[PDB]
């Protein structure tokens, strides 16, 4: 799954 | 203060599909158990679609990019009250809270 690069 | 967990826009172990029913409007978000991974997830509706954010956890803190919060309830509050983005990348930012199903 996708994560936000934070 | 109140826990996480009885929070009204904490939802628990929801897939990602049924984050997609809940969120409807950009701005809309829920706080997560992690599904793939065990981190919470703040996600969010922008423009149609869910983004969803890992909550830092480190060192009696919760962070995104930014400030350390000593709970993820004052970290959302203080998203929502200062509407800065959650990450310069994104521009993605807290509008409103979505309830839990049950
Ligand atoms: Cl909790
Ligand atoms: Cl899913
Ligand atoms: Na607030």
């Amino acid at each position: 799954p996708v994560y936000e690069p934070v | 203060g109140k826990p996480l967990h009885e929070q009204l826009w904490y939802h628990g172990a929801i897939p990602r599909a049924e984050v997609a029913e809940l969120l409807v409007h950009s701005g809309d978000f829920l706080v997560r158990e992690g599904q793939s991974q065990p981190d919470y997830v703040l996600s969010v509706l922008w423009d149609g679609l869910p983004r969803h954010f890992i909550i830092q956890s480190l060192d009696n803190l919760y962070r995104l990019e930014g400030e350390g919060f000593p709970s993820i309830p004052l970290l959302i509050d203080h998203l929502l009250s200062t509407q800065q983005p959650l990450t310069k990348k994104s521009g993605v930012v807290l509008h409103r809270a979505v309830p839990k199903s049950r």
